[PDB]
């Protein structure tokens, strides 16, 4: 008898139908764990509803003690066997354990979902992308807690930290990853806030120009999309002019010309008319002679 | 706007009829204004249905305060400031606590 | 009370003024964690903070086992077994598959698994004897014999 024969005999040739798993689950966990089949023991225990929390915390222990055999790809099943391992061992998809546990609380308790993803600080995929940076960029994109997780710009254009500033000495790559996923979801007001939070200054104006464009001629009613985007664009323009910020000058000059077209349209909608003339003869979008 | 959420797990009747009548208006009366209420109430009380009839547990940090309710007095959801409780209601709360195995604050909210 | 509610202009004492007794705390809405997963999440907070503040890396086994010193004895003995099966003098290699494939470390897993199963039967023989002392005839001599 080798340990390898005994490991297989319990896992494959007797299995969950011999150890009456729906009545004595801890005994089958014990059979696998005392035969050091820790990855198979976790991929068993994590199937059962009341026991997923323990199966995660035993996997976190086995991960930091570097006992846990890791499956080499995001897409793999929760348990695998790899083309190089001895045939009686198994590997755990550790990322897929966490992304099937955090997904109970990703939309309500996201402060602590971030803690479970911090075990992915070292981890990377076959493209070389970091799995903490990835999983946090999926978390914030469905939890929507942008101010708390990623931090905030206050009115001066200082940056207030979020919960993520415990876990990196630079948040800018993560904030641009979330801003890009928000832009690819069409969340353009949130992507613009995140690009200013990272001071990717051109990308803020590249979104504010698109947001203002179909809105400039609308009537400035209270709480309207015009009045929201107008005061958001003015809030950005005041920060930029106070901090000395200027961008790709075709995007930069479009931004201010859309703001002065809003003052032209509002001084026209007020009936103040001769002011809107005194604006458009300065703007020179039209000929008069 | 904080705190006060502290204690909205201790009431063993108020929230349960609050769910039930609003479930009945949303389903059997088919009322539309109840649907954006039902979603929010079900996203609130999902722990409650994940543990049907499970009591809030006893705690020294409630036990001290209920026994001290004749001197220090207890804060109650909705009510401004601390109510001084009679020795009768205090002794009746420990009776409901050790009759049902409910938390000492939940026994006072039930009384 | 009537002597203090007549007091602010001439008795120089306690007003009926706004007393902010309620602090920032975890909101008692539904957080979708449960009592056990919240106790585990709190112990993971108590793990990550030590790494973030540059402290000595703590034993995560004891931080997780102290969430089984609570409700369920079968989860307490499961954590005792996980502890005995993680008490291993691992060579500090950069490769978990090499450490899990070592002859030495696979002897150590079986040496600990046998020690667990032997102390399990030692607990069972102790409880069997102390539950039946009149049959057992144990006497004043301590030892496994």
């Amino acid at each position: 008898l080798t340990l390898s024969q005994f490991q297989k005999q319990l896992l494959e040739d007797y299995g969950e139908s011999h150890f009456t798993v729906n009545q004595q689950p801890f005994l089958y966990f014990q059979v696998l764990f005392l035969t050091a089949q820790f990855e198979a023991a976790v991929a068993f225990l994590f199937r059962m509803e009341r026991l997923r929390c323990h199966a995660v915390h035993v996997a976190l222990v086995l991960f930091e003690l570097k006992l846990l055999l890791k499956s080499s790809g995001q897409s793999a099943q929760l348990l695998s066997h790899e083309p190089g391992d001895p045939p009686c061992l198994r590997r755990l998809n550790f990322v897929r354990l966490l992304m099937l546990y955090t997904r109970k609380f990703e939309s309500t308790d996201p402060r602590e979902a971030l803690q479970y993803f911090y075990f992915l600080r070292d981890e990377k995929d076959s493209q070389g992308e970091n799995m903490f940076l990835r999983c946090v960029s999926e978390l914030v994109i469905e939890s929507r807690e942008f101010d708390m997780i990623l931090g905030k710009l206050e009115n001066d254009g200082s940056r207030k930290p979020g919960v993520i500033d415990k876990f990196t000495s630079d948040t800018k790559p993560i904030i641009n990853k979330v801003a890009s996923v928000a832009e690819n979801k069409g969340l353009f007001e949130e992507a613009a806030k995140l690009y200013d939070l990272a001071k990717n200054a051109d990308k803020v104006l590249e979104l504010m120009n698109k947001l203002l464009s179909p809105v400039v001629p609308q009537i400035s009613a209270p709480q309207s999309n015009k009045e929201r985007l107008k005061n958001m664009a003015l809030s950005i323009a005041e920060r930029y002019r106070a901090q000395g910020i200027s961008a790709n000058k075709f995007v930069d000059s479009t931004f201010y010309l859309l703001l002065d077209l809003i003052t032209f349209f509002d001084e026209y909608h007020s009936g103040h008319i001769d002011r809107a003339f005194d604006i458009i003869e300065r703007l020179k979008l039209v000929p008069l002679n | 706007a904080t705190p006060l959420a502290v204690n909205s797990a201790a009431s063993l009747w108020g929230p349960y009829k609050d769910i039930w009548h609003k479930v009945g208006n949303a389903l059997w009366r088919r009322q539309p204004e109840a649907v954006h209420l039902l979603d929010k109430i079900l996203k609130k009380h999902k722990p409650d249905f994940i543990s049907l009839f499970k009591n809030p547990p006893k705690n020294v940090q409630q036990h001290e305060k209920v026994q001290k309710a004749s001197t220090e007095g207890v804060a109650i959801q909705g009510q401004q400031g601390t109510r001084l409780l009679p020795e009768q209601l205090i002794k009746e709360a420990f009776i409901l606590s050790d009759l049902f195995d409910i938390g000492e604050l939940a026994a006072v909210e039930l009384l | 009370h009537t002597l203090l509610a007549s007091g602010e202009d001439a008795l120089d004492f306690t007003q009926e003024s706004e007393p902010s007794y309620i602090s920032d705390v975890g909101p008692p809405g539904r957080s979708s964690l449960d009592n056990i997963e919240m106790a585990y999440a709190r112990q993971i907070y108590i793990y990550n903070e030590k790494i973030v503040n540059g402290h000595l890396q703590p034993n995560l086994v004891d931080l997780c086992a102290s969430v089984a010193e609570l409700d369920d004895k079968s989860i307490s003995d499961m954590w005792t077994m996980v502890k005995q099966m993680t008490d291993v003098l691992l060579t500090p290699a950069t490769d978990a598959l090499k450490n899990r494939s070592s002859v030495e470390v696979r002897m150590e897993f079986v040496r600990q698994a046998l020690a667990y199963l032997e102390q399990s039967y030692k607990n069972y023989t102790l409880v069997t004897v102390f539950g039946n002392l009149h049959q057992a005839q144990l006497g004043g001599v301590p030892g496994t014999y």
